[PDB]
């Protein structure tokens, strides 16, 4: 019954500020503590703070008191987290979650928001370059050929990839993006296919990067020689 | 006997002829008190108490809620989206002691250990039918007009490691606080506290905190945020809602002076502690609105872990159940 | 501070198995220990609070036990929906979690090496990609060599989620060089070591040759 809904993703530069909202419903707002946690990529959950919505009392985990402001609107039953002086290492998914306990503090969190992604980076929006990963008729491994597309140097995530406009899905591997030292992302999308068909069939990777309005269709075939 | 819940009844010495609102409530709500009660000391008996899970607190809480809602009619009450308006006359307001009593077949056990921390065993138990006279003083940050600890200062908490729990400080020596709204801005007020009594009291609380936090230095700081009800020392004086800034009481750098003077503001628009909603009252009465009270306890919160090896404590409150808890810690209801 | 340790951090399981994972705390916490499920892209879900009290709506095959400093979450008759990460928690201290995946037989990767495209080289950069396809277990060693010189620090790896149908993983390793550096060398090779290979497999090409 209790339900929490957070605001959408935020793209920020270092030094900027961000507001994350948490709309509650289905329970007595002022009777349950609201906690804020974050999860950076590849790391565990880290406590940010909590707020008691009755009078707005707050507390914080290591270091966040200096930069984070927790507030709530009792009328609309919504909580806000504001973070100042954003740093790159603030990139994470932020969660609001309520204490299941009525009028007490148990730290058992029975309702969670979906999470809000916050990306802090000096990089600017940029569409990808798409390069072919060409198959070869001579090269065979595991009894198949392999081809793909290299989607290099874009910001921010995500980029989506399909093959043959959805007509080819089996054997497709679109890898998670990696972050380069330049601050831009890159990924590859590959597919393994029969060697004997490399002359008959057409293979086209469809790349779409909505943040930059970049759409590319790249046909991938064996290079001539 | 054994722990058990039951419907308690109150007793007091309210006078039916007084217009003071607490006297009117108790006249209709409570019974007379026994002039000569007695308590039986139990031989070789040891019983467990838990001030934090004591149903007596909740029953008193609903009593004081009922009292305020009936006594202090606001001009405008905003709950959710429904605004309610009504007559908001000025009333006579001065809390009176209230005893809470166990009915037939039940009794109240009283822990008499001079330094009982509030949770755990007690090896000096007594049985009573009613508690002592408890004045229902609504306040934040500073506990006023309560009963002092009989020996040294005592720190009370449910679990040390849970930074979301409140800490009840029970003083042994009183630190009076005199607040006034002089006859000659009709909402400007101030309080006075002895600089040495406060600096001395704070030093003693700090020493007791080191006992619970061994190899760490103790520091005080002002509230980190929240509504004005909890970021200042808020309380009701003669019907007027006082909000007194305490930033200088808990400022380390600030602690030259004889009487520390706090600045206060009387507010007509308040966030209600007894429910969800805001209320608007009438402007303050004329004359000297003075309340000479006694600081007898503190409500503290501990900052979440930093490492600095320095523990920080800030004044808090808001949940008036803890105000009643600081006076009912030594009591528990049992069924004969 | 309370240090929370979970083991095993990674565990292969089969549908229908009984699974139990452990949580350890650096100090006694009595029974104030909670358990959560967490899947990628989703919010955590509370399974058990206070050691053993199963949350409303959680299947009966979940159960909790323990006390003081050692606690266990047990799943009977494990189902596909149970493949996830599981966190234990006391107060603000979450454990890093134990993640379950599906066990299958050892499967050696198919390996492929892709030279950089002529289109990329025009921009001044050269990406060389080594692909490891449909292998198990996840552990693998990819070593790049350029004219027999072992490369380190100039490549990045990416691994897919476990395939829901064949329970394998795939892996890409991308070597990045300048155009100038790429054109100064001949032999580019990716050497793969994996439990399913009797000995390391090397795929290579000679720049310019076909
Ligand atoms: C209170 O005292 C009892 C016995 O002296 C002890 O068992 C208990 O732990 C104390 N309370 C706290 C919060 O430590
Ligand atoms: C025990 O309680 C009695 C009253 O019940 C009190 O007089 C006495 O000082 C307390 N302490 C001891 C050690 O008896
Ligand atoms: C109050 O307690 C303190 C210790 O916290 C002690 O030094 C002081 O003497 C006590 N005062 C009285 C009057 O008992
Ligand atoms: C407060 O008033 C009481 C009684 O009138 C007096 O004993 C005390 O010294 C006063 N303190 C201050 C700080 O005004
Ligand atoms: C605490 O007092 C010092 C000087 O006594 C002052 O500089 C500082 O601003 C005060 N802290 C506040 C106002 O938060
Ligand atoms: C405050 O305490 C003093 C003793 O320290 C006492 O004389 C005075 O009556 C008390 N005042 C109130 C309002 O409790
Ligand atoms: C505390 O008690 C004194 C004397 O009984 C009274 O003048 C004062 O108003 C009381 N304080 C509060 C907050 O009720
Ligand atoms: C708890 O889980 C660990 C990890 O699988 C296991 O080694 C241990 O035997 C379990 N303890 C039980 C079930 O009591």
């Amino acid at each position: 019954r209790a339900h929490l809904v957070q605001s959408g993703t935020a793209m920020k530069k270092p030094g900027a500020s961000v507001r994350v909202s948490c709309q509650t419903s289905g329970y007595t707002f002022t009777a349950h503590i609201l906690f804020w946690f974050r999860q950076a990529p590849g790391r565990g959950l880290e406590w940010v703070g909590w707020i008691k919505p009755q009078y707005g009392a707050v507390n914080f985990g290591g270091g966040f008191r200096d930069r984070v402001t927790l507030t709530r609107d009792v009328y609309r039953e919504i909580a806000y987290m504001d973070i100042r002086g954003l740093k790159p290492d603030d990139t994470a998914v932020y969660y609001c979650a309520r204490d299941r306990s009525y009028g007490d503090s148990s730290w058992a969190l029975d309702a969670w928001g979906q999470g809000t992604t916050v990306v802090v980076s000096a990089a600017s929006t940029k569409g990808p370059s798409v390069f072919p990963l060409a198959p070869s008729s001579k090269s065979t491994s595991g009894g198949t050929a392999a081809l793909g597309c290299l989607v290099k140097d874009y910001f921010p995530e995500p980029v989506t990839v399909s093959w043959n406009s959805g007509a080819l899905t089996s054997g497709v591997h679109t890898f998670p993006a990696v972050l380069q030292s330049s601050g831009l992302y890159s990924l590859s999308s590959v597919v393994t296919v029969p060697s004997s068909s490399l002359g008959t069939q057409t293979y086209i990777c469809n790349v779409n990067h909505k943040p930059s309005n970049t759409k590319v269709d790249k046909k991938v075939e064996p290079k001539s020689c | 006997w054994k722990e058990a819940k039951t419907t308690l009844f109150c007793a007091s010495d309210a006078k039916a002829h007084k217009e003071e609102v607490h006297n009117i409530w108790a006249t209709h709500a409570c019974v007379p008190t026994d002039p000569n009660p007695q308590e039986i000391v139990l031989k070789n008996v040891t019983e467990n108490f838990n001030m934090w899970k004591n149903d007596m607190v909740d029953q008193m809480h609903e009593d004081i809620i009922s009292l305020w809602d009936q006594s202090l009619k606001p001009c405008v009450k905003l709950t959710g989206g429904s605004a309610v308006t009504q007559a908001c006359p000025k009333v006579s307001f001065d809390p009176i002691p209230i005893h809470y009593c166990a009915p037939a077949g039940y009794a109240i056990l009283k822990c008499n250990n001079k330094t009982f921390n509030g949770t755990g065993p007690c090896n000096n138990v007594s049985t009573v039918q009613c508690t002592h006279g408890i004045k229902p003083v609504v306040s934040t940050q500073l506990l006023l007009n309560g009963s002092l600890a009989e020996e040294e200062v005592v720190i009370r908490f449910e679990n040390l490691t849970n930074n979301a729990k409140i800490i009840i400080v029970h003083l042994n020596e009183s630190v009076e606080i005199n607040c006034t709204r002089p006859s000659n801005d009709i909402r400007q007020a101030h309080c006075n506290i002895s600089r040495k009594k406060w600096n001395t009291t704070l030093q003693r609380v700090k020493e007791k905190l080191k006992e619970k936090f061994p190899n760490k230095t103790i520091q005080f700081a002002p509230s980190s945020g929240g509504d004005l009800e909890i970021t200042t020392h808020s309380f009701n004086c003669r019907g007027e809602f006082f909000y007194c800034y305490t930033s200088d009481l808990f400022n380390s750098t600030y602690m030259g002076g004889a009487n520390i003077t706090l600045q206060c503001r009387i507010k007509q628009i308040i966030r209600m502690w007894q429910g969800v909603g805001q209320a608007m009252y009438a402007p303050p009465i004329a004359g000297n609105i003075t309340c000479k009270s006694n600081i007898t306890g503190l409500l503290l919160t501990r900052d979440g872990g930093k490492k600095n090896d320095t523990e920080t404590f800030r004044p808090g409150g808001g949940d008036m159940r803890d105000n009643w808890r600081s006076e009912l810690y030594k009591y528990k209801v049992v069924e004969i | 501070y309370i240090h929370v340790t979970q083991s095993p951090s990674s565990l292969s399981v089969s549908i229908g198995d009984r699974v139990t994972i452990n949580c350890q705390t650096s100090q006694g916490v009595g029974s104030d220990l909670h358990w959560y499920q967490h899947k990628p892209g989703r919010a955590p879900k509370l399974l058990i609070h206070h050691t053993s009290s199963v949350e409303d709506g959680v299947p009966s095959r979940f159960s909790g036990s323990g006390f003081h400093t050692s606690f266990n979450l047990t799943i009977s008759d494990l189902q596909a929906d149970d493949i996830a990460t599981y966190y234990c928690q006391v107060l603000q201290f979450f454990g890093r979690g134990s993640r379950l995946h599906i066990k299958r037989t050892v499967a050696a990767p198919s390996v492929f090496i892709f030279p950089p495209s002529d289109e990329q080289l025009k921009s001044g950069t050269a990406s060389v990609v080594c692909l490891l396809n449909n292998f198990y277990p996840r552990e693998a060693k990819v070593q790049w060599k350029v004219d027999n010189a072992l490369q380190s620090g100039n490549s990045q790896e990416s691994v897919t989620e476990q395939d829901s149908k064949d329970s394998t993983y795939s892996l890409s390793s991308t070597l990045t060089l300048s155009k100038a550096d790429y054109e100064k060398h001949k032999v580019y090779a990716c050497e793969v070591t994996h439990q399913g290979l009797s000995s390391p497999v090397t795929k290579s090409f000679n720049r310019g040759e076909c």
